[PDB]
């Protein structure tokens, strides 16, 4: 009777997702689109909180899922043992997209393998039929919600740095988007917020069906190389190309660290996204210390916009220099920058938006035009030092962005 | 009738037991197979004692 | 047979007892002239040393003794003897026991209603302490399922 609905539903919500991506990341096709999606329409499912139950539209989806299932496994057994029966060509392309895969005896992940899917559906088939059929019986936690709230904004832009291309390229301008609204220190409704979460979390989920259904041998093989135009415009990476008996561009650089880590890196923050979206000294010590965190919240940010300038070479970066010294020269430095904030955060964007274009997953697709050989900054052909240079860029150009937020606020102050 | 249930699954597997005891000591050479198959039926000798 | 005894009522078992234990002294003759077999002074192969050519000799010969047939110098074991022997005994017991009966040992509920029987000739022997025979009883008839 003692039956734990949060428990199960979490158990059930993390784990089953968890095996699932497990035995897709095994081997892709059609039971790529079919059982991901069966993953992915969870999303933030209503709780079952002990009321009214399982919900109708949970259990929907559930039951949904018990079908598909069972249907996927009965047809991948059938069409096995009929190749039994019976046993590069178009039906062998269906072979490989339906879901089945030739059997050998030699080996430890690869017999098993060939049909591991399957029995790892039918026992989370199982597992469902069990559960469903048991289951029908603030300050500091503000300080923190808002802490992993900006901890979400990093890994935004963290998830933008990992493969810059047109996938992340709308997660970089959502981006820059939420962090201006935010800098204005005009409250974003939660309306707009929600809405945001809402087109974050679509565009993950497109962002996962591409990059997967992309992942299969025959789509790469067939309708687009790997690294091809549009590859290295949107980004379409494949990571397993080794298949049984009849690995991902080349391995010049070992780590590849980007590469490798773009799926669990977007996994984990998917499912970020999706939990947020589901959730003595006296005053005058801190007084005084806020006191001088304003009267030198220029300064700081001018200090590391040099540090910007010493880490990163381009004549833009000698307008970095000589602007930052014109702020740094006169008596009006607190309202030098008061006055020019707009302009600077303009400027340092739009070098952002420019190495971003430069660091592209696109190469020698515009060439060298002539504002490389003048300029001279790197075209980043490693992606490792990239997105390292990259985050550091963004973890530096924080204050600086900080900067318009606190002169805003003083401005609509008086 | 829960209780009867139990009764008829312990005389199963009493039976099912006795029965593997001549698949165990006469008939285990269909499990010397090469492996692959051989190896899965090996492990469901194992798994069935 | 023990598997058809279990799960049927009395009024089943008092049926095909008696088919029971004339079947089980029909083979305890049977399997001791198994087990003496052909003397091997008669020089006579038995069939069942050809049932399966395709194994081993030890296959053969452990087909033969799972099945108890007789097997040329081999030391039967009198363990299987003595439990059929006393198979035998508990039969013809339990026979003589079934012809002379009424309807004690059966179940109580024949009737068809599993609700609680009106009257019944004991007392209650749970609250009642009578001696250590109680003590037991209520023991192992309130307990047993534990066990």
């Amino acid at each position: 009777m003692t039956v734990p609905p949060l428990l199960k539903s979490c158990v059930v919500k993390l784990l089953l997702p968890a095996a699932l991506l497990a035995a897709a990341i095994i081997r892709p096709s059609f039971l790529s689109i079919g059982y991901v999606l069966l993953a992915l329409v969870s999303a933030v499912l209503p709780p079952i909180r002990k009321s009214l139950a399982l919900p109708k539209l949970v259990g929907t989806f559930v039951i949904i899922t018990f079908l598909f299932c069972l249907a996927v496994a009965l047809g991948v057994g059938s069409y096995q043992i009929s190749e039994q029966v019976v046993h590069n060509r178009s039906d062998t392309t269906l072979f490989r997209s339906i879901g089945l895969v030739r059997f050998h005896p030699t080996g430890t992940f690869e017999s098993t393998r060939a049909f591991l899917p399957e029995i790892i559906a039918t026992s989370a088939a199982l597992l469902t039929i069990i559960i469903v059929m048991f289951l029908s019986h603030s300050a500091i936690g503000n300080s923190l919600r808002r802490l992993t709230n900006f901890v979400l904004f990093l890994f935004t832009a963290y998830v933008g740095i990992v493969k810059p291309s047109l996938s992340n390229s709308i997660y970089f301008l959502a981006f820059l988007f939420i962090s201006t609204w935010w800098s204005t220190y005009t409250p974003l409704r939660h309306g707009v917020y929600n809405q945001i979460k809402k087109f974050l979390i679509f565009y993950s989920a497109l962002h996962f069906l591409v990059l997967y259904t992309y992942q299969i041998p025959i789509v790469h093989h067939s309708w687009l190389p790997t690294g091809s135009f549009l590859p290295r415009l949107f980004g379409l990476t494949v990571l397993m190309d080794s298949s049984c008996p009849e690995d991902f561009n080349d391995d010049d650089l070992i780590m590849k660290w980007p590469l490798y880590a773009n799926p669990i890196v977007v996994l984990v923050f998917f499912y970020l996204t999706v939990a947020q979206y589901k959730f003595s000294a006296a005053s005058k010590g801190m007084i005084a210390v806020m006191t001088f965190v304003i009267f030198h919240s220029y300064s700081i940010a001018l200090t590391a916009m040099m540090t910007w300038a010493l880490l990163y070479h381009s004549i833009f970066g000698l307008i970095l220099l000589i602007l930052t010294c014109i702020l740094w020269i006169f008596r009006d430095t607190r309202k030098s920058s008061f006055a020019m904030a707009p302009i600077i955060l303009m400027y340092i964007e739009f070098l952002l938006i420019l190495q971003y274009f430069l660091s592209m997953d696109i190469h020698a697709e515009i060439g060298d035009p002539a504002w490389m050989n003048f300029v001279g900054i790197e075209w980043t052909t490693l992606p490792v030092h990239a997105v390292i240079i990259l985050c550091v860029q963004t973890l530096l150009t924080l204050p600086v962005f900080l900067l318009l937020r606190l002169a805003r606020r003083e401005k609509f102050y008086e | 009738k829960r209780w009867n249930a139990l009764l008829g699954y312990t005389l199963f597997t009493i039976t099912m037991k006795v029965c593997l005891q001549i698949f165990g000591c006469v008939f285990l050479s269909w499990f010397d197979q090469s492996g692959g198959w051989g190896k899965t039926l090996c492990i469901v000798r194992q798994l069935f004692s | 047979w023990l598997v058809l005894f279990a799960l049927n009522k009395r009024v089943f078992v008092r049926r095909i007892w008696v088919f029971y234990v004339i079947y089980m002294a029909i083979l305890y003759p049977l399997q001791f002239f198994s087990y003496v077999g052909l003397p091997p002074d008669s020089c006579i192969e038995y069939p069942w040393s050809y049932w399966i050519p395709s194994y081993s000799d030890d296959a053969r010969f452990n087909l033969s003794y799972l099945l108890n047939l007789s097997i040329y110098g081999v030391n039967w074991p009198s363990a299987y003897l003595i439990g059929d022997f006393f198979v035998l005994l508990l039969a013809s017991c339990q026979l003589a026991v079934f012809r002379r009966e009424g309807e004690d040992n059966d179940s109580i509920y024949n009737d068809g209603n599993f609700v609680i029987k009106p009257e019944n000739p004991q007392y209650d022997f749970i609250d009642t302490k009578k001696s250590y025979v109680d003590y037991f009883k209520s023991f192992v008839f309130h307990y047993g399922h534990w066990i």
